[PDB]
RNA sequence: GAUUGACAUUCUUGAUUUUGUGGGUGGUGGUGCAUUGAUGCCCUUGUUCUGGGCCCGCGCGCUACACUGA
């Protein structure tokens, strides 16, 4: 069950969301993003109302403990904003359940940058540079998530290539604005299901896909 | 209750600071009215009444006498990616595709370099287009009416006879097209407006007269801009009129002889040319 | 004397809000005891209005004299006062618009507050705000050059060559009076200046890019002493830079 | 929800220290936070969004609400929580 | 509406109003 | 699914009446209740005074 | 638009008067 | 029909007056949002979305 | 005669400057290193005066909301 990535021999799972916004605001006041308590600085800065939202995340955090392979653990996801901050997870992680208190967890983002477990030695979330490709290797296919290709279904695109080292997703998490979807690492896209989705479930798609091709 | 309490302290430190300037006001207001006019007989009945500047001196006589590459290399990438995306966005982009709708004038310049037809009389005017655009700091659309009729001028230089140096003829020229996209790169915004006019001019004869009355001036206007032109945008301004112009062109009139079928020949390669990319 | 209601114009005028230039003080440049009677009012009046109106009129009314007489006592020692109560060492908005309104005058304000920076201990952030305050302008050119080559050949401090860095690094026209105080400069930074204080990055950041688009009528063979001056101060961060950075200078 | 004064504050984990021990019972299961985030997903889940669905939510006490699939609810917890009482006093809300 | 909801302010339009007024 | 957005009132009290749209009749229709409210309990209380 | 809350104010505080004379506590 | 609780501890006895077939997901800890939504996904599969 | 405080349109100083081209757009910092040793990252363009939610419910009749329709 224990996974880290250099974890090279059988097939892994990565969730990589693309594009969000999280730098807290200080006014000795001492906040992070949002769209509800505090807004009249967000307007006044010029910034967009719809895209600060950590509840894209936060209603995310289902890929952490989704997957029912946790007996080998295969996913782990990253996050991505206009700062750059990365995140990499525990498949059996301790997650802050609710907004409060991931909320209260923006240390995290601004200066800590570096939690540890009861043991005081596992780094459960880890901030380490970009790229992905330091720690995944060259062997994972490549799609991102998009509104514009026909779909195929995650059973058929995994059960498709057999013993590849690892699959990877690019999700978007905005109100609407075209992503930087296949520049990066990316080439092909995979179309979302026929109607418009959201962030939260086009990981569920994603993953109860994958988990139902991988039988659990 | 707290934020209440402190709340009225900050209105009575305003009010106070309020009072204070009121105070302060009237009190300066009544002693400058009762102090100056005699402050000033006091400080009138009491008697009373260079290394920098040489070194300033001698360095403006020597300064009136006489009177890295990474960033600019990569530069132009980012000008080319930028000119790459805009191309994109301009073939399935920006115009929104609606709306459902069911220092001269042409002659002056010539009268200036009117000694030569294209070496001498180009290299004269390009030496005054020097002098204006040094010289011009009040009035650029007044050289942007100055580029738009050296345009007008070189097209109908660019055309007429060949009897002349043919090869050396087609240097000049092919060198006058590189001089010219160079200079229409930097200046477009009435090159559209007499980009107009031209196809007015040609739709007024095309009326007036079937091919009699058209002259070969329509062969290098459409291949000035389809050269310069990036022509791979949906909608503009300046080519799709003129598409729908060569359109009528190649399928109006009877081309009763070979003039008008090598027209329509070059015209065929030269819309190759145009959306070979599209 | 006075007309001894100006220790009552000094009271409210320490701390006024707002207002302009009264009776008094809009003639009393064209007065004639006026020295005397600032001094006896002990300008504590720094309420911002009232400082920025003051220096706005008496740099309208400075000359050289006038600046010998009512610059140089007490302004210097307010700012080290004020840098002192302050833990940065920062300057107020009415000292900044005080400077904005009072570097107008070409050569009586250079030798008003940026000759006299280096009398008693200048300092680093107060002379970068200062270069800051007194660059955030337009600059006269040969005066600007006289003080360039007067602070130069005068001797070194290290808040007084942060200000020369930025006067050098202004991207401003060059004379022959600059030419030759590079001279002396070079023949000063032998083993000198150059023996009795290293000099890394920090103070060679007038060092580091020097000639981008500065000379173009004179030749490179100062440039090749430069050059001999780089090459014998051995560095890892500046030398190649040196030559794409110093060869503007055409002929 | 509790009307304290002042108007209704809900009956969250977090919203306050001791109102479920006030009220008399426990702060271990003031969950209402997992309904929320369960029932957006269902509402924008592809099967809701082809339409063959209809969600009945309930309480513990004995009330029945049921959502229409075309139930654009809140995104935010916080405009959720001013939805709830509106729904739990006027029982019926518009489009 | 795709993926977000709506948006309104508290009596602060008001107050702007009464400064209108 | 065409999808519609519910229209509801921040910090909703039943107790208070609801936000009013038109500030011209949102007076007159807080006054003709607060009168209809008043006129009871002056009659009722000059009738227990006459009793 | 203004006669109905004028004539409403001043019945109100006619009714007020009323209320008034007496004690009346409300 | 799914009786899906909502419950954070305890016992899903709550309609133990109709419901028979005692089915999950699987026998990990999982999220009630999980839940539902590996039943609607399962309910896509079977009726073809 | 380009322009500065102006005996509220006025004479009183004066090279400090007028229409446009660029580039520096913004350093008065927060920050890891002895109390001042370009050491990672962020942002740009301080001021005359000014701000309050709160201790009607019950229910009897009458009436509207339904193709049993108009």
């Amino acid at each position: 069950p224990v996974l880290t990535s250099k974890d090279k021999i059988t097939k892994r799972m990565i969730v990589v969301l693309a594009m969000a916004s999280l730098e807290t605001h200080k006014i000795d006041k001492y906040v992070l993003l949002n769209c509800d308590d505090h807004q009249g600085l967000l307007k006044k800065m010029g910034r967009d109302i719809s895209e600060a939202r950590p509840d894209i995340t936060h209603q995310c955090l289902l890929t952490l403990l989704d997957s029912p392979i946790n007996k080998a653990g295969k996913l782990q996801v990253y996050i991505q904003t206009s700062r750059g901050i990365l995140i990499e997870v525990n498949p059996t992680v301790r997650i802050p359940r609710t907004f409060k208190r991931f909320s209260g967890l923006m240390v995290q983002l601004l200066h800590k940058l570096s939690i540890r477990s009861v043991n005081s030695e596992e780094k459960l979330l880890k901030v380490i540079k970009n790229p992905i490709t330091d720690h995944l290797p060259t062997k994972c296919r490549k799609v991102t998530l998009s509104f514009d290709a026909p779909v195929i279904r995650v059973q058929d695109y995994i059960e498709k290539l057999d013993d590849d080292e690892s699959i990877c997703v690019f999700v978007g998490a905005m109100a609407r604005g075209k992503d930087n979807f296949a520049d990066e690492y990316v080439d092909e896209k995979v179309g979302l299901s026929n109607y418009p989705l959201s962030a939260s479930v086009a990981c569920s798609k994603f993953c109860h896909g994958a988990e139902d091709a991988w039988n659990i | 209750k707290k934020t209440k309490a402190e709340v009225m302290k900050e209105v009575i430190a305003k009010s106070k600071f309020y009072k204070q300037e009121r105070q302060k006001a009237q009190g300066i207001m009544e002693d400058q009215i009762d102090n100056l006019d005699d402050n000033f007989e006091d400080v009138m009945s009491e008697l009373m009444m260079t290394d920098l500047d040489k070194e300033y001196d001698i360095k403006v006589k020597e300064l009136q006498l006489d009177k890295k590459k990474r960033e600019l290399e990569q530069q132009r990438l980012d000008r080319m990616n930028g000119m790459i995306e805009l191309e994109e966005g301009e073939e399935r982009g920006v115009e929104d595709l609606d709306d459902g709708f069911w220092r001269t004038h042409d002659a002056l310049l010539d009268q200036v370099k009117k000694l030569d037809l294209d070496d001498h009389p180009k290299i004269v005017k390009n030496i005054i287009k020097a002098y204006q655009p040094k010289l011009a700091e009040g009035n650029k659309e007044k050289l942007g009416k100055f580029t738009a009729v050296l345009l007008r001028h070189i097209i109908f230089l660019s055309n007429q006879n060949y009897l002349k140096n043919v090869q050396s003829f087609k240097r000049t020229q092919n060198a006058l097209i590189s001089i010219l996209k160079s200079l229409s790169e930097k200046y477009n915004r009435e090159l559209s407006e007499e980009c107009r006019d031209y196809i007015n001019e040609m739709q007024a004869r095309y009326k007036k007269n079937h091919f009699d009355a058209l002259s070969n001036g329509d062969l290098v206007f459409f291949s000035i801009i389809g050269i310069l032109f990036s022509t791979s945008d949906q909608y503009h301004l300046v080519i799709t009129p003129a598409l729908i112009l060569m359109s009528q062109f190649l399928e109006q009139i009877k081309f009763n002889s070979l003039k008008r079928i090598a027209f329509g020949a070059v015209l065929v390669r030269i819309v190759s040319q145009y959306q070979r990319i599209s | 004397k006075v007309i001894k209601a100006y220790t009552t114009v000094g009271s409210i005028l320490k701390t006024w809000t707002h207002g302009k230039l009264p009776k008094l003080f809009k003639v009393i440049p064209s007065l004639r005891n006026w020295q005397d009677v600032i001094y006896v009012t002990n300008p504590e009046e720094w309420s911002p209005h009232v400082v920025y109106e003051a220096t706005k009129l008496f740099v309208s009314n400075l000359t050289a004299k006038e600046s010998q007489k009512f610059i140089n006592l007490i302004l210097l020692e307010r700012f080290r006062d004020n840098i002192e109560t302050s833990e940065d060492h920062s300057l107020n908005y009415h000292i900044y618009r005080a400077v904005k309104k009072s570097l107008y005058k070409p050569s009586a304000f250079f030798k008003g507050f940026l000759f006299p920076l280096v009398e008693t201990g200048c300092n680093v952030r107060e002379a970068t705000i200062a270069g800051s305050v007194l660059a955030k302008v337009s600059v006269p050119a040969l005066h600007s050059s006289a003080a360039l080559s007067y602070l130069l050949r005068l001797p070194f401090s290290p808040p007084t060559t942060v200000f020369i860095k930025i006067l050098l690094d202004k991207k401003y026209a060059l004379p022959y009076q600059t030419v030759d105080d590079c001279v002396y400069y070079f023949m000063r930074f032998r083993i000198g200046e150059d023996a009795t204080r290293v000099l890394p990055v920090i103070w060679h950041k007038a060092f580091l890019t020097f000639a981008q688009r500065y000379k173009n009528d004179i030749t490179q063979d100062q440039r090749d002493f430069l050059l001999e001056t780089v090459r014998q101060r051995g560095h890892k961060d500046i030398g190649p830079e040196i030559r794409r950075e110093l060869l503007a200078g055409a002929s | 929800t509790h009307k304290i004064s002042d108007k209704y504050v809900l009956l969250n984990c977090d919203d306050h220290q001791g109102l479920l021990k006030k009220m008399g019972r426990d702060i271990s299961e003031a969950r209402p936070d997992i309904t929320h985030q369960c029932l957006l997903t269902l509402l924008d889940s592809p099967i809701n969004k082809a339409g063959k669905l209809q969600v009945y939510i309930q309480t513990s006490r004995g009330i029945l609400i049921e959502v229409n699939p075309t139930v654009r609810i809140p995104r935010t917890f916080k405009r959720f929580s001013g939805l709830m009482v509106q729904l739990l006093h006027k029982l019926s809300i518009r489009s | 509406t795709d993926r977000f909801k709506g948006d309104d302010d508290i009596p602060y339009k008001e107050r702007l109003f009464e400064r209108q007024q | 699914i065409p999808t519609h957005a519910p229209k509801y009132e921040e910090n909703f009290n039943p107790d208070k009446k609801s936000y009013d749209p038109d500030r011209t009749r949102s007076e007159i229709n807080k006054m003709k209740a607060q009168l209809k409210k008043e006129r009871k309990f002056t009659m009722k209380e000059i009738r227990k005074d006459a009793k | 638009h203004t006669l109905a809350n004028n004539v409403e104010s001043k019945l109100r505080d006619d009714l007020e008067r009323l209320k008034k004379i007496r004690a009346h506590r409300g």
